[PDB]
């Protein structure tokens, strides 16, 4: 394996197994989209890194794309074989990861909503929906298509027309349709916290 | 929520 010599350097992390959780989270596998993490290159990546537990402690970053688990090749690995190799009963957890950047522009946004105000945003894109990304037709996620300038994300400020959406309310949009978004957009209550990045202009 | 796993 080499796997050496590319883009972004290669570093096993070993994880401690004394009980409780890894505190991070994986996107991606062959079998799924996971965009925005390796747009020209799949694989599974490393989307949320919970401060600072664990994963965080260990050098781990969100963006690393992970190559081994514990001497296993997982460049390949459908979601699911990657899930289940992290999980499998072993005296320390080595990861291979390659320190692939997190996507441009991620940010988390916390946007308030007076009471009976709107968000005043329409989205495009989604899985098996229309093409939200004009650049890229392969692409199935969700974009920020309209901002009303009255609304609460136009007085906000810092949503834009262009921009991908990641997560809503700690719940992740990767896979979601058009019209689930939608829904989870629409119930958030007074207070809508979003994870987004660059997408198009 | 199918697309991202927590670990």
């Amino acid at each position: 394996a080499a796997a050496l010599e590319g883009p972004y350097p290669v570093e096993e992390i070993r994880l401690p197994r004394a009980g409780g959780p890894l505190g991070l989270s994986i996107v991606g596998g062959s079998d799924h989209s996971s965009h925005p993490f390796g747009v020209q290159e799949p694989g599974v990546f490393i989307s949320k890194v919970l401060p600072r537990g664990l994963a965080a402690r260990s050098g781990l970053r969100v963006g690393d794309r992970i190559l081994a688990v514990n001497g296993q090749d997982v460049r390949d690995a459908t979601h699911q074989e990657a899930v289940s190799a992290l999980l499998r009963p072993c005296l320390e957890l080595s990861l291979l990861v390659r320190r692939d950047p997190a996507p441009p522009g991620l940010r988390e946004l916390c946007i308030q909503k007076a009471p009976g105000e709107r968000l005043g945003i329409s989205i495009r894109g989604g899985a098996r929906g229309h093409a939200g990304n004009p650049r890229d037709p392969t692409d199935e996620g969700i974009f920020i298509s309209k901002v009303s300038p009255t609304g609460a994300a136009g007085r906000d400020g810092r949503l834009r027309v262009g921009l991908r959406l990641l997560e809503v309310n700690q719940q992740s949009l990767l896979g979601l349709t058009h019209g689930e978004a939608v829904q989870l957009l629409r119930s958030v209550g007074d207070t809508l916290t979003v994870l987004v990045c660059d997408g198009f202009e | 929520s199918w697309f991202q796993t927590d670990l």
